[PDB]
């Protein structure tokens, strides 16, 4: 919750290193990439959108 | 003791000396970790043996 | 060994460790001379 010079430099360096290691394909981030996408959450949100759209369609 | 006679007849007394020095060092470390000054009897015996 | 040797996750403490920066988020390191027991012994 506190930000010092050490924390800032470490954060920036970590981001840079992660990006570069991803360029060389030296990292497997399936867990993060599927917790952010979360296809289950995608299906849930899609069904919620469909239900809301049907509700708006039938009120007329 | 018999250990000396064996480790002489069977050669390699140096192994006995090295093991005894290691035991002495370990005993001294344990003697330092809890504050006590006088070495125990077994330490004197290992020293005499070496 | 064969596959990607990093395997980043969503922990940020294993992620930071796997890329080298492990102690770089703590204020001060851990030492031995900070306990009163070792001080009393010395």
């Amino acid at each position: 919750n506190n930000v010092t010079l050490k924390n800032l430099t470490a954060f920036q360096l970590l981001s840079q290193r992660e990006n570069i290691c991803e360029l060389l394909n030296l990292v497997e981030s399936t867990e993060r990439h599927n917790s952010i996408i979360n296809p289950e959450r995608q299906r849930m949100s899609l069904e919620e959108m469909k239900k809301m759209l049907d509700a708006l369609k039938n009120e007329r | 003791g018999d250990d000396e006679i064996e480790n002489f007849r069977n050669g390699t007394p140096d192994k006995l000396v090295s093991d005894s020095l290691l035991k002495l060092k370990r005993l001294r470390k344990e003697r330092i970790l809890n504050k006590v000054l006088k070495p125990t009897t077994e330490e004197r015996e290992l020293y005499f043996k070496v | 060994s064969e596959k990607k040797p990093i395997k980043i996750s969503a922990d940020f403490n294993a992620k930071a460790k796997s890329l080298g920066l492990e102690s770089k988020f703590s204020n001060a390191t851990k030492t031995a001379l900070g306990d009163p027991d070792t001080e009393i012994r010395i």
